[PDB]
């Protein structure tokens, strides 16, 4: 179904002629879509494969992270004043109380962006360096892309049959998030409103409130 | 034959005899030895890239013609290509050639729906074959796509393929011009050309928009 | 071009011979005799052919580009395209005259009337 | 093996595993091809040439983008437009483009003459670089030397290898600075030296994070 | 999942005993014949044909009873009578029946002619469906294919199996919903699309309860 020769393809029925040879249904998410031929080389394909999973995982975290403050604000904590929207939350660091987690002054109460940058550089840098090093103090399980040992406390990667279907489930939920995050970015620039607000508008008047409502927004004017 | 082999013309003129990528030998049309970057070193990517160029080419040639005709015809209100899409939202809608009753399109969603369904079938047929033809060249199927049999002679087909790519590359370059000229001048390509023709020393990029571009 | 219906254009030109809004330098009486004579000569020339296939596909001066002057499959496909466009036009022009009888308008006029009828 | 070989320095330092194709055989091999863009040996070769040519253009560009502004600030000379992203518009001013202000220098008046000469001059020059020309035919593409090494600072092979590393590292530093100048120019819309002056005056209230970052979404700047 | 002995059942886990004749091998088999009406294999075959014909008509009817109402209240077009339980009355008007409200479409004026033409055309069509004719010869009385599958969506037998289930499932939902259309129309003189808007407007107050019901006594 999702592996082997007779796997799922990106063009459905009209995919036989669009399946690059090097794509033989071995890795997860091989719908046979490399028209450009970017992953022709075995080495280049491997590097892109790791990059895709890393992006997919960041995207998945991003999708929740770009909606959770807005959700709680609309109904819940209701404390992220203008910080509920993802593309207006980072500016909350320069607030009078600065960045308050859950909008609670007692939590974090950060008011120095430089410190945040330095803290992130050392934290993310070390973890990323370990990921690149392919080896670290924690259990690595001998797989740079899929380091199960320490990063999988629940042991859901125990049997390969679940692993094979879980790995395609990861990339497919991941690719959807990457596609949607790209959506968040574009929608944000064109509409200027929060992504969950854009949805409300589409439900309000689907024919009127859609992407073609803002069609003439960026028109070069003589 | 002058367009193939090792004696073919090259993009750097005389200063290209000692500067030729190994993979570009003179087998495929439009070979001018311009592969300065490492792209297309592997034949698999090169074969994939060759098709994308012809596709981007045939599209550009259609686009270049279609971005000028409506602007050069009356009745269409000499609409600019970058301002044609908005017409669907006008009260009159899209009336081909300006003649009322022709299409009278007013729903952008309906137009996109038919385009997606029709183009998906068409693009699918172009990749995995279909009713028009099966087991034919991916970029040069011929048959139903060559009704006038203009390329029956292999020799003629070779020179004609050189003509197709060279016209396409010119169209691709000029289409890129249409994109930038519109984003800078804000006027249609024909209007920009007419302005230059009138007062070239005054109406050009440098004397009009170059200063405000920074 | 003129904005006049194809049915109404018949009488308009009869009253004032004209083409593309340009008055022709010929009274309708001479044009009427000319049309009959010209078409008479043309059709007599066509009837001279004795080959049944060549009466339908003369070729020669009528196929200057030599598109279907052979027996190839391209000739067969081209002839298949001709009759299809021919049968479509026959039915379509039957539409023109029936629509002009019923609705009163011409081709473009019927199209506009239908769009506004909604 | 200080710069070339297996004990060469890496872009991540201690936590670094070099790609197989990167074997410290060329200058500036800090083993950084995480995207696998130079896996193909032919693509790698062409990419190395682009890097050296880009680095040399950037080194000239970085020096040339600040020199008029440094002279204007210190009052050494008055230019029609000292800021780098505005020097091109000098040709459209009243007296044309005068080098270092002095009307007797160059005194260019028409952009068409500048454009056409540059096409002819650079067209021949770049043709000589790839196909060889008056300076010599058959010399290294990236390191021709000969006429382009009059001082002979590359006669010693060992020094030439180490100096090639210095060229790339200054060049890579120049390329990063050029991108910085462009981004800073597009945001601050002020010359690079001016941006530095402001930072030195109040480094805590002039940084991008404090002046533009908070206005990069919803509130324009 | 939908065929064989392990097929899903209408009562879920609680299905337990199922009719012996009601095995797999047929689309839409959920093991529901508690009335035991298809015990005879001959009658079971007939009932299977009746279900798919009632289902196909229901799908057409469900889509056909909602579209003129949707277009009328969406501003897409102006009909004489958008609501399905009144569209028949359009023939008894000044302008007769005009498709999409356009006087230059169909423009019917005589209910007889409408009735006569339907009887002749439907009679021949139904006769062709039971004895073959211009569209094709009869092989499966409910799944002809050939001229009736020009797009070839069911060329592969595996897809044909799963697709038949989709039709009976979608069909059955149409039959239930179309049965609702009949009742909702009698209980509420408003069209079915109007009912949906009212339920969305105030579901607590606008529903079969807090309205009608008590009137039905
Ligand atoms: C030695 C310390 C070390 C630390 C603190 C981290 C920390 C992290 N690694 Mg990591 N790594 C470390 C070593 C290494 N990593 C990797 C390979 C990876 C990969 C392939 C990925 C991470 C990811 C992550 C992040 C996801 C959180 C997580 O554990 O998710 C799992 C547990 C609960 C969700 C996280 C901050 C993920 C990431 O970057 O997310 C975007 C990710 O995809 N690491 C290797 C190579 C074998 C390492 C070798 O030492
Ligand atoms: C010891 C830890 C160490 C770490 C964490 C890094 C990290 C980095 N080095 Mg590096 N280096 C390190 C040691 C050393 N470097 C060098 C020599 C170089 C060179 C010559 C270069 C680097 C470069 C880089 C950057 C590559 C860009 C990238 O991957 O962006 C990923 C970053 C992100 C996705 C975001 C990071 C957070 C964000 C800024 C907030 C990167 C941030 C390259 C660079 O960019 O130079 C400036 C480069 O050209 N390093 C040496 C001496 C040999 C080191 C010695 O220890
Ligand atoms: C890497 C090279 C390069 C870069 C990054 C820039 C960047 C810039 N130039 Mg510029 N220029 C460059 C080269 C050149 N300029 C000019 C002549 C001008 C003028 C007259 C003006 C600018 C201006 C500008 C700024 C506004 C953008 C614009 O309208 O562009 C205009 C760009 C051009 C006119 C040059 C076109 C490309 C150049 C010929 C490419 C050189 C390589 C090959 C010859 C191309 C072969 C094909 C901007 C920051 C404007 C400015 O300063 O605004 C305040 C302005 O008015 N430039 C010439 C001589 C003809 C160049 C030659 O190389
Ligand atoms: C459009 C008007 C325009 C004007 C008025 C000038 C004016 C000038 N340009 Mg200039 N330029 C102009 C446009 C342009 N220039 C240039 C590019 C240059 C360059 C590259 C140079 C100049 C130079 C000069 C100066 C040389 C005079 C000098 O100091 O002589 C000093 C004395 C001499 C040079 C020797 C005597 C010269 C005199 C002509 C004697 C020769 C007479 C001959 C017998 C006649 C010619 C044919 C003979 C040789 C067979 C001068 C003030 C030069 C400069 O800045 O020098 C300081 C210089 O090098 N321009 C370009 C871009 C291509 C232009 C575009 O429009
Ligand atoms: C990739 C190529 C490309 C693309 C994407 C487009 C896209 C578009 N074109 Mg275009 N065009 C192209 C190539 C292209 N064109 C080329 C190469 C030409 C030169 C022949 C034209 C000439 C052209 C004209 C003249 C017009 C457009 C128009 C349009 C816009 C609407 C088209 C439409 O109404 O539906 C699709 C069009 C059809 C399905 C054609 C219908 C068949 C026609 C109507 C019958 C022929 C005329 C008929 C005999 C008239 C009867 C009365 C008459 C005798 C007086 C649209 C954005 C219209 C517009 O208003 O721009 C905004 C417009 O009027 N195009
Ligand atoms: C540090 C150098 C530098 C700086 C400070 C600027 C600054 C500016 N550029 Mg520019 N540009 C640069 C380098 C630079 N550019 C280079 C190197 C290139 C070549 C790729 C361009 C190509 C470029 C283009 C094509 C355009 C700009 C435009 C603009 C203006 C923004 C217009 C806008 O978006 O608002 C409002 C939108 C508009 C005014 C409509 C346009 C702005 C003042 C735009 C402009 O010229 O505005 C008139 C624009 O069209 N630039
Ligand atoms: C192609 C496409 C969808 C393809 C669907 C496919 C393949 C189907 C999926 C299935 O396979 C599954 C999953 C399962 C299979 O068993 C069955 C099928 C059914 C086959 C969507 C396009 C959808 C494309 C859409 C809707 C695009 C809208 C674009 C807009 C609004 C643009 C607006 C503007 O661009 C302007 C005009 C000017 C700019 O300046 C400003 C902005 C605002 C950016
Ligand atoms: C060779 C080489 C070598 C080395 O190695 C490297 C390098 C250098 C990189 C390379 C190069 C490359 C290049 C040059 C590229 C380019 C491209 C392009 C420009 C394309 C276009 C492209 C373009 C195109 C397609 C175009 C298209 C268009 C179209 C369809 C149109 C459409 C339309 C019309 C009609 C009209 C209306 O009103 C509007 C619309 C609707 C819109
Ligand atoms: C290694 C790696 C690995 C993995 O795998 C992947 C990846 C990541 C991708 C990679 C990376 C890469 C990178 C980093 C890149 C960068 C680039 C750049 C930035 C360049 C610049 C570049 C830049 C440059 C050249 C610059 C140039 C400039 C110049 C000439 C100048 C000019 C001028 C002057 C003087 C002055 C005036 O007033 C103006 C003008 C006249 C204009
Ligand atoms: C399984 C079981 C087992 C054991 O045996 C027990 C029992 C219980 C017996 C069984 C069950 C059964 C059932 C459930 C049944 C149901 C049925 C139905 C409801 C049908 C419908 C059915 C329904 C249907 C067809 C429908 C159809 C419809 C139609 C045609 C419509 C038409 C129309 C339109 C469009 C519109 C207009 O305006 C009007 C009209 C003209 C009128
Ligand atoms: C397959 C194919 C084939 C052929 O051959 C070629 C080609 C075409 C090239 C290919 C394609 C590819 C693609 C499609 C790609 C895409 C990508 C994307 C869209 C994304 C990523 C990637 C993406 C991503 C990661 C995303 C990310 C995001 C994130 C993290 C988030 C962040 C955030 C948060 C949390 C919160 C706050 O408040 C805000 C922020 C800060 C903002």
């Amino acid at each position: 179904e999702f592996y082997g020769p007779d796997r799922a393809k990106w063009l459905g029925p009209f995919s036989e002629g669009s399946v690059p040879s090097y794509l033989k249904g071995e890795f997860p998410g091989d719908y046979g879509w490399d028209t450009a031929g970017l992953s022709a080389d075995p080495e280049t394909f491997a590097r892109y494969r790791e990059i895709e999973v890393i992006h997919a995982r960041w995207a998945m975290l991003g999708a929740l992270g770009c909606l959770t403050p807005e959700l709680l604000q609309n109904n819940g904590a209701a404390d992220f004043g203008e910080a509920a929207v993802w593309f207006k939350a980072g500016a909350s660091i320069f607030n009078e109380d600065g960045l308050n987690y859950l909008g609670n002054p007692s939590l974090i109460h950060a008011q120095s962006i430089v410190a945040v940058l330095l803290t992130q550089l050392v934290i993310m840098g070390a973890a990323e360096a370990y990921r690149y090093s392919g080896e670290g103090p924690v259990e690595t399980s001998g797989d740079s892309l899929y380091p199960g040992g320490f990063f999988d406390p629940l042991g859901l990667a125990d049997d390969p049959d679940t692993l094979a279907e879980l790995k395609v489930k990861e990339i497919k939920n991941g690719r959807l998030a990457m596609f949607s995050m790209f959506g968040f970015f574009v929608q944000g620039l064109v509409t200027g409103k929060s992504p969950l607000e854009n949805l409300a508008d589409h439900l309000a008047e689907p024919s009127v409130n859609n992407g073609f409502a803002s069609a003439t927004k960026f028109l070069p004017l003589p | 034959s002058q367009w193939y082999g090792p004696d073919r013309p090259k993009f750097l003129g005389p200063y290209s005899t000692n500067f030729v990528p190994s993979y570009l030998t003179g087998e495929f049309p439009g070979d001018y030895g311009w592969d300065t970057s490492g792209l297309s070193a592997d034949p698999a990517t090169f074969a994939r890239y060759r098709e994308i160029e012809v596709i981007h080419a045939r599209w550009a040639m259609l686009g270049a013609l279609g971005c000028v005709v409506p602007e050069l015809l009356d009745g269409t209100n000499h609409i600019a290509w970058f301002k044609a899409g908005a017409e669907i939202f006008g009260d009159d809608g899209i009336q081909y050639l300006g003649i009322p009753g022709l299409i009278n399109a007013k729903s952008i969603v309906a137009t996109l729906i038919v385009q997606v369904v029709l183009m998906s079938y068409v693009e699918g047929y172009r990749v995995n074959g279909g009713p028009a033809g099966t087991g034919l060249d991916a970029v040069y199927p011929g048959g139903n796509f060559d009704p006038l049999g203009l390329a029956d002679d292999p020799d003629t087909l070779a020179e004609l393929k050189v003509k197709e790519i060279k016209n396409g590359r010119l169209a691709m370059l000029s289409m890129f011009g249409f994109f930038i000229q519109a984003i800078v001048t804000g006027e249609g390509p024909i209007k920009n050309l007419n302005d230059h023709l009138a007062d070239a020393s005054a109406n050009n990029f440098y004397a009009l928009y170059a200063k405000n571009l920074a | 071009v003129t904005g006049d219906s194809w049915v109404a254009a018949q009488t308009l030109v009869y009253n004032q011979p004209q083409y593309a809004g340009i008055d022709l330098p010929f009274d309708i009486y001479t044009l009427a005799v000319l049309n009959s004579v010209l078409m008479g000569g043309v059709e007599l020339f066509r009837n001279s052919e004795l080959d049944p296939e060549r009466r339908c596909y003369p070729g020669g001066a009528f196929d200057p580009l030599n598109l279907a002057s052979d027996d190839s499959e391209r000739t067969q496909k081209l002839r298949e395209a001709e009759i299809k466009h021919a049968r479509l036009a026959m039915v379509s022009f039957l539409g023109y005259t029936v629509q002009a009888w019923y609705t009163g308008e011409g081709a473009l006029g019927s199209l506009n009337k239908f769009a506004n009828g909604f | 093996v200080e710069w070339y070989g297996p004990n060469r320095p890496q872009f991540l330092g201690p936590f670094s595993n070099p790609p197989s194709y990167l074997k410290g055989e060329f200058p500036g091999d800090y083993g950084w091809d995480t995207a696998g863009l130079s896996a193909d040996p032919e693509t790698f070769a062409r990419y190395r040439e682009l890097e050296v040519i880009h680095a040399r253009w950037a080194m000239l560009g970085a020096l040339g983008c600040v020199t008029p502004e440094l002279l204007q600030r210190n009052g050494v000379a008055n230019f029609g437009e000292a800021v780098w992203f505005k020097a091109g518009a000098q040709i459209f001013q009243e007296g044309g483009l005068d080098y270092l202000g002095n009307p007797s220098l160059i005194h260019a008046q028409s952009i068409v003459a500048i454009l056409l000469t540059q096409l002819v001059l650079m067209g021949l020059i770049e043709g000589y670089r790839v196909n060889g020309g008056p300076a010599g035919e058959g010399l290294d593409a990236l390191y021709p030397g000969e006429a382009f090494d009059p001082l002979g600072l590359a006669d010693d092979p060992d020094t030439f290898a180490e100096l090639k590393v210095k060229e790339l590292k200054n060049g890579r530093l120049a390329m990063v600075s050029m991108l910085g100048f462009g981004v800073q120019g597009l945001i601050t819309r002020k010359g690079p030296i001016e941006n530095l002056a402001d930072h030195l005056a109040a480094p805590d209230a002039t940084n991008f994070w404090v002046d533009y970052a908070p206005k990069s979404a919803g509130i324009g700047y």
